[PDB]
């Protein structure tokens, strides 16, 4: 259940 | 295909006859789409990411075509910043990381 | 290597003799590491994920060894729940998605 999308 | 990473790995997916752009995301365990209507039952669920936890709706055994490749699995719907294809479906279409 | 996606694609990274484990993350624009006081000028930045934004310190031109591959580039430091290798560095080491 872990979603590491990152918008820099 | 082979997708390089100079740009975001955004691809076209087909779900419920709808076309959408989604991000191929090796950092996501699960697949999360922006708010939409999907049929069948769903189970309320909580997930987390870099800035904490969100509420989503979990749909099971949903067919999705990703760059033409067919998958059927779990799709979460809620307030994701972008449509995200996660490892649960990446594995189904045979996607790996290579260097 | 070829890394499958059945499990989280975790790899060993070295930053200045501190060696940590990081997620190879095609869904991340940037590279973000937890807890470390690395050298040089840094600029505040806000980065967004599922759940919202976190404040990080941006360090430029930082060496990082990833599975024997030499990477140098921008490294963000902040309260990320997991260490993340982003597209900025995945490109440098020749990493692609393949299916």
């Amino acid at each position: 259940a872990d979603i590491f999308y990152l918008d820099g | 295909p082979q997708i390089t990473l100079w740009k975001r790995p955004l691809v076209t997916i087909r779900i419920g006859g709808q076309l959408k752009e989604a991000l191929l995301n090796t950092g996501a365990d699960d697949t999360v789409l922006e708010e939409m209507n999907l049929p069948g039952k769903w189970k309320p669920k909580m997930i987390g990411g870099i800035g904490g936890f969100i509420k989503v709706r979990q749909y099971d055994q949903i067919p999705i075509e990703i760059c033409g490749h067919k998958a059927i699995g779990t799709v979460l719907v809620g307030p994701t910043p972008v449509n995200i294809i996660g490892r649960n479906l990446l594995t189904q279409i045979g996607c790996t990381l290579n260097f």
